[PDB]
């Protein structure tokens, strides 16, 4: 993104300089497509855009020639380059159709009707403010910025006066300065285009105006000059509205070792402040991949729930009663309470953000719980078949305990080594992998260890308060 | 064309968007209007829509909503596309020994490749850098 | 031709000399667009950018794609080339790769693992030769609904695995257990193991396939995540 | 039969036939609806003291009140009643004819003097060399107002004097003949 | 039902003597007591 | 009306099947101009 009323040329020799950038890193960039003119902001003179392209994942194997390590020594290039309002080197979304660009997308809104420029001024205070906040990195706007605008004001009254008719005003310096396409010729047996158009020469600066004239209806030529003006004001390219509401758009990403949530977090605070600082009646609406990450977010509770529920619902069906889908349900929180501590532990000491509560999580805790009423069934439905039998609660789940703990074990470390593979994945996807896998083996772990002895001890209790 | 990106907004973009409101499972609208006068409205809809029947419906109110229009917009002509703008690929067109010029490489792409590939099975949209050739007529004004 | 618009004519003067196109323009073959400026590391370029079709397969379009650009490769001009700048879908076939690799990682150290346990090498292959019965069956039920091979779905299966050999263990396990404990006939240790087994099978089988049932009816982007693991894991569940 | 494929399929047979039609109906626009469903309330919207115009009230529903209750969470579509007003010039055929004027001259001059104008940008994409600067440049030369309409030149008298639009019509703020007048309790009022 | 209608008879040959097209004649009262949509404006924001 | 197949082709055949991508499904495409200034365009789409 270059200022504004920037040319061609001057976006053409700052995207020069950041394609030595790039080209220039031998280890880790294979090739750079750029384009001047175009980005996904918008088509105007001061945007351009690069597509560059790494070498083979097996040849980047040192630390130096990682994704987010070239991203920081790209990230500088801003910082050196001076034309540039900024140039930001940015990542794909993990679902590239969710978005363009990966990080977080923010609508502000003026909620309250109070105008562009009051919108503008609080933009520009969240801007500064997410600028000195530790948690974020490459917080811009996404837009365009105002610029200068040439103003041509049209006497009617010395326009008629003159003779001159608005309508013929039109066409002429419609043609003259932007350009027509009339009709096509045939070139090698293909249709193209014929264009009339000013030269470039007559086209350039406000005093070019003075050079076209216009023929009245005594067909004579009169200037421009005799009926228009001109003047330099200061005005918004493009308005933006989000929901019916005047709007603007702030992007960013979460700085390194932190979450996509905890960035959101910290955007949140930092809007909560413009009440304080006399702007009132900004609301905002986190759209597109942020939207999609609060929904995710918000529906697990409902989701474990639910869970819960249909399992305690079966378990009463098959086994006709009521105890013993409360004793199983019972020794769930055992096998939750792995998953979560090893996640958190491997996020602390591996400092990956990526071992979070994501939905991967939501997965492996969903598997840890089945795992955890499975290991409960095993046990009692044995110790209530001996009861039948006739034997004391106490004696015959003690047996069933002693008889069971053999296949409940080896089951239980059969799962353990299914997903351990996943949990020591290296490349291509290992954060899903490694989401996945750290939920249930810690999960396996704190079943392994706590829930076996708490499963006999649920069943005798609830079976003794509730006897026969 | 001419207007104002105000004029637009009050003019074109915000009664396309009051008659968009009301479509069956839609999410966000997000829109813009431009200096060079030119609008964008963009409807995103809920998971599980048919992309099909959500362009036939807003085809279905925006022919209404086309009569309230100014007749300077309604000659130029509105147009409904659905695509996402992200990209699946980019292929590089270049002569390594410089025996094609730059100007001959842009105008094979357009002439020869560009219509074949956005026929190809499962492309949506192709987008083109690059110029064909035209015939340029450009004035003077002094002689004119 | 150029030299052709040039002599278009215009008027006629006062005197009488004409005035052609050239008298008032300049006439040349130039571009129909003069706004974008592409370069391919750093020499002039033109580009095609693809973009996907609301709901395809994104590998199957651009393998069409390149046996389409073969086919038009064969009538170039003399000194054009062309290279992808920028495509996704290697990542893809690698990310893929790397699943499956850990698929088959997993079913060798389940093996490994049960026969530490069940330590003799026929024990130990019954609920081996679980695994492939299990894999292929639930692939070929989710295919019939329309599920495909995506990370989710194999991700699934990895973690299926290891649930997917508990009816089996348990059931072998008995029968070992029974003939050690009274030295029968594997056919009469093996009658009386599935009598006495029956109800756990179908406890576990009951409680593992009904924890992941209710993910596969949510709503939105987050509920097709949901249904690839629901799908395959209750699938595989009920077939073990 | 699914009622949006009937629509879709009735308006793009309709496009067939436009060109065929009379350039005043083209211009006023041709509708394609379905029968749908019914009102579920119809709001009015008055002043109880006559002290805002029906002009100014319709203004302000127009504004304000239309757009946000389109948006509301259950609102399939949303009517106002009352139409709109348009600019309307009333002839003299006596004072026409003392000038030797037509009503086609008037028409004429309406649409000369009333048009809108475009000038590119200051440094458009085939520049020259060194250009430091790429801006808008927009134009204003739409009349805003009636007093512009009744300024309208016409042409010039032998005598010299200048006649102007005020000098033949009568120029006024007027109604929109296709949508008639709604009233609330018998007095002027505007509905959803 | 129907009703009353008045109607406009234009002698072709008087016309030309008095040196009158008939084109002149249909524009003229086309516009006088037909009406006719000319162009747009737009006041304040709002096309009229 | 009144044209030849070559002026059919330049001014309406190719003008329409330069707009003709895009579409789901579709298989080829099939033109003629004739010389009684008639144009066709014929599109086909994949199995269901
Ligand atoms: C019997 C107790 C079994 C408890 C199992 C643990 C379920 C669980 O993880 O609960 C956490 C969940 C809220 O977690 P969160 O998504 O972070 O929302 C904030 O909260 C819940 O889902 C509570 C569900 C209660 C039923
Ligand atoms: C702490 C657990 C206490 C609950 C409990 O242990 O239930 C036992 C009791 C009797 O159960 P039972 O002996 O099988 O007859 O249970 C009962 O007495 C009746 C319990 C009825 C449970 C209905 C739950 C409905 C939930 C769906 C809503
Ligand atoms: C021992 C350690 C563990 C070894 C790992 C296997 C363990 C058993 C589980 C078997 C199931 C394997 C499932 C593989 C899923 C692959 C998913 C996938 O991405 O598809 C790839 C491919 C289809 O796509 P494409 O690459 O286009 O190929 C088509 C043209 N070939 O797919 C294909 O082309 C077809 C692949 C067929 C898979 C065959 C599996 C056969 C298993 C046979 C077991 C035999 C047991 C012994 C029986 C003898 C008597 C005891």
């Amino acid at each position: 993104q270059l200022p504004p009323n920037a040319t061609l040329d001057r976006t053409g020799k700052v995207i020069d300089t950041m394609t030595n950038f790039f080209m220039n890193e031998k280890d880790t960039v294979e090739s750079i497509f750029t384009v001047s003119g175009f980005s996904f902001t918008g088509v105007g003179q001061n945007a351009g855009i690069g597509f560059v392209k790494l070498k083979d994942w097996s040849k980047r194997t040192t630390p130096e020639t990682q994704i987010g390590s070239l991203i920081q020594r790209g990230m500088a290039l801003n910082m050196i380059i001076k034309d540039a309002s900024y140039v930001m080197p940015l990542q794909l979304p993990a679902m590239p159709e969710l978005g363009v660009t990966a990080g977080f997308n923010l609508q502000l809104k003026d909620s309250s009707g109070q105008g562009h420029e009051k919108l503008i001024a609080a933009r520009n205070t969240i801007l500064g403010l997410a600028s000195q906040d530790k948690r974020l990195v490459g917080v811009r706007p996404n837009g365009q910025e105002d610029t200068p605008q040439y103003q041509i004001n049209v006497d009617q009254a010395q326009a008629g006066a003159m003779g001159v008719s608005i309508a013929e005003i039109n066409n002429t310096m419609r043609i003259a300065w932007g350009g027509s396409y009339i009709n096509d010729f045939v070139d090698r047996g293909r249709v193209k285009k014929v264009y009339v158009q000013g030269d470039a020469g007559s086209r350039m600066m406000p005093e070019d105006l003075n050079k076209w004239y216009v023929r009245n209806n005594k067909g004579e030529m009169v200037p421009f000059s005799a009926f228009a003006t001109g003047e330099w004001t200061y005005g918004s390219p493009r308005l933006e509205r989000y929901n019916g509401v005047s709007s603007v758009n702030i992007q960013g990403t979460p700085a390194p070792g932190v979450s996509s949530g905890d960035a959101m977090k910290a955007m949140e605070e930092i809007i909560g402040k413009l009440p304080s600082m006399g702007l009132q009646g900004f609301d905002y609406e986190w759209t597109g991949l942020s939207l999609e990450e609060r929904e995710s977010g918000a529906q697990a509770p409902f989701l474990y729930a639910l869970s819960l529920l249909i399992v305690f619902l079966c378990l009463a069906a098959l086994y006709e009663s009521w105890s013993i889908p409360f004793s199983v349900l019972l020794v769930v929180p055992l096998g939750v309470i792995g998953a979560i501590v090893l996640t958190y532990l491997g996020m602390i000491i591996k400092g990956d953000p990526n071992l979070s509560n994501n939905i991967y999580f939501q997965v492996a805790i969903i598997a840890v719980i089945g795992l955890s009423a499975k290991n409960a069934i095993l046990i009692v439905e044995f110790a209530k078949e001996l009861q039948e039998k006739g034997e004391d609660l106490l004696d015959a789940t003690l047996h069933a305990a002693k008889m069971r703990l053999r296949p409940i074990i080896m089951t239980t470390l059969a799962f353990g080594f299914g997903v351990l593979p996943l949990a020591l994945s290296t490349g291509a996807g290992a954060g899903s992998q490694h989401s996945v896998g750290f939920g249930v083996l810690g999960g396996v772990l704190s079943a392994t260890f706590l829930g076996i002895f708490f499963i006999p001890v649920f069943y005798v209790w609830i079976r003794s308060i509730f006897k026969y | 064309p001419g207007a104002s990106a105000e004029t637009v907004e009050n003019t074109v973009t915000q009664i396309i968007e009051q008659q968009m409101n009301g479509l069956d499972g839609l999410r966000y609208i997000s829109s813009n209007s431009a200096g060079n006068g030119q609008a964008s409205i963009q409807l995103n809809f809920e998971q599980g829509v048919d992309p099909d029947i959500a362009q036939v419906q807003v085809q279905n109110k925006l022919q209404s909503a086309t009569a309230l229009l100014p007749e300077d917009v309604q000659r130029q002509g509105v147009t409904v596309t659905k695509s996402g703008a992200s990209f699946l690929q980019v292929i590089a067109f270049y002569s390594p020994d410089n025996n094609l010029s730059d100007s001959d490489i842009k105008d094979y792409v357009n002439s020869s490749i560009k219509e074949p590939l956005s026929r190809v099975a499962g492309v949506g949209e192709v987008q083109v850098f690059g110029g064909s050739y035209a015939m340029r007529i450009w004035l003077d004004p002094a002689k004119l | 031709t150029p030299e052709q618009f040039k002599n278009i004519f215009l008027k006629n003067t006062a005197s009488g000399a004409e005035v052609r196109l050239k008298d008032v323009a300049r006439v040349e073959l130039g571009s129909d667009n003069y706004q974008f400026d592409s370069k391919f590391n750093g020499k002039p370029a033109a580009g095609l950018a693809i973009k996907i079709a609301t709901g395809a397969n994104a590998l199957d379009t651009a393998e069409a794609v390149e046996q389409r650009l073969s086919e038009l490769r064969k009538n170039y001009p003399t000194g054009l080339a062309d290279k992808l700048a920028y495509d996704t879908t290697p990542f893809i076939r690698l990310s893929i790769e790397s699943v499956v690799h850990t698929l088959i990682e997993a079913v060798i150290l389940v093996f490994i693992v049960m026969f530490l346990f069940l330590q003799n090498w026929r024990a130990t292959i019954i609920p081996t030769l679980a695994v492939p019965v299990v894999v292929l069956g639930t692939f070929a039920v989710i295919n019939i609904f329309g599920f495909s091979i995506n990370t989710l779905t194999m991700f699934a299966m990895v973690l299926a695995i290891g649930l997917l050999v508990d009816d089996a263990i348990v059931v072998v396990e008995n029968v070992e257990r029974v003939m050690s404990e009274d030295h029968t006939d594997p056919v009469t240790a093996t009658s009386r193991s599935m009598q006495q087994i029956s109800g756990a099978l179908v406890g576990i089988t009951s409680v593992l396939t009904a924890v992941f049932v209710p993910m596969a009816f949510f709503g939105g982007t987050t509920g097709v995540i949901y249904r690839q693991f629901s799908i395959t894991l209750v699938t595989a569940m009920v077939l073990s | 039969v699914d009622p949006d494929i009937a629509q879709v399929q009735v308006q793009n047979k309709l496009q067939s036939a436009t060109a065929l039609l009379p350039e005043d109906v083209q211009r006023q626009g041709v509708t394609v609806t379905k029968s749908g469903a019914s009102f579920l309330q119809v709001i009015a919207f008055y002043s109880p003291d006559n002290n805002l115009s029906d002009s100014d009230i319709k203004d302000y529903v127009n504004s304000s009140i239309k757009e946000p209750l389109s948006r509301v969470a259950g609102v399939g579509e949303v009517q106002v009643f009352g139409g709109s007003y348009a600019m309307r010039i009333w002839l003299d055929p006596a004072k026409l004819t003392s000038y030797q004027l037509t009503p086609s001259d008037i028409a004429t001059a309406l649409q000369a003097q009333n048009s809108q104008v475009a000038v590119g940008q200051l440094g458009g994409a085939p520049a020259v060399q060194g250009q430091v600067l790429n801006a808008t440049v927009n134009a204003q030369s739409l009349l805003q107002t009636p007093e512009q309409f009744k300024n309208i030149f016409l042409k010039n008298t032998a005598s010299g004097a200048e006649v102007r639009l005020k000098d033949v019509a009568r120029v006024e703020l007027g109604s929109d003949n296709y949508q008639f007048d709604s009233k609330f309790n018998g007095k002027p009022a505007a509905g959803l």
